[PDB]
């Protein structure tokens, strides 16, 4: 069943106890945040052996 | 939403649960305030009815 991204990320912080209006406003920073997780994955990667 | 999903079938919006589709009136007791329009990415406009008015109308 389709759902948009940000409604799907909504849904998983009220799963972890954090109400929806957390992730509605602070969506750029949370994306932002996740983008540099998954770069510093791929610097981790590509370094560390 | 307190608990639920808003969905529109075309003209009107109504929040219903995420796992059935039962839809209802958006009213404040079903939703719950925070902030302004101004910060929410995808936000649209629509009525919240408020069930006390309605009592108070035939109060007054
Ligand atoms: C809560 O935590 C986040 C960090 O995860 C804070 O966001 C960070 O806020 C600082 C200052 O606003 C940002 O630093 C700025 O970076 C820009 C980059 O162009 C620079 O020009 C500024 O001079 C400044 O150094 C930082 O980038 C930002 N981090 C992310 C991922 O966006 C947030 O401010 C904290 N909020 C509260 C209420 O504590
Ligand atoms: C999306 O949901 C809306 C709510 O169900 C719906 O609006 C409703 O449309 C029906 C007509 O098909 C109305 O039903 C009433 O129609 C006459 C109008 O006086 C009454 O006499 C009847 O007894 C019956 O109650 C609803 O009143 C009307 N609800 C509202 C708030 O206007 C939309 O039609 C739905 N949109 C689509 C595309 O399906
Ligand atoms: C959702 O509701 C909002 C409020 O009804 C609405 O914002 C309103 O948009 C109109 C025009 O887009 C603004 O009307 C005036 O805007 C400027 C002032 O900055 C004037 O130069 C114009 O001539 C016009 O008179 C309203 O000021 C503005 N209301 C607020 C509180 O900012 C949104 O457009 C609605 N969103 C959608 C998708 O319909
Ligand atoms: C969703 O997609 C349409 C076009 O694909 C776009 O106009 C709209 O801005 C998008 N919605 C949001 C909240 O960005």
């Amino acid at each position: 069943l389709q759902i948009p991204f940000a409604m799907q990320m909504a849904y998983r912080f009220n799963g972890i106890g954090v109400t929806q209006n957390v992730l509605y406003e602070n969506q750029k920073l949370i994306a932002n945040q996740f983008n540099s997780a998954i770069g510093k994955i791929q610097d981790s990667l590509s370094s560390t052996a | 939403p307190r608990e639920g999903v808003f969905v529109s079938n075309g003209t009107h919006w109504f929040v219903t649960q995420r796992n059935f589709y039962e839809p209802q009136i958006i009213t404040t007791d079903n939703t719950f305030v925070s902030g302004n329009c101004d910060v929410v990415i995808g936000i649209v406009n629509n009525t919240v009815y408020d069930p006390l008015q309605p009592e108070l109308d035939s109060f007054k």
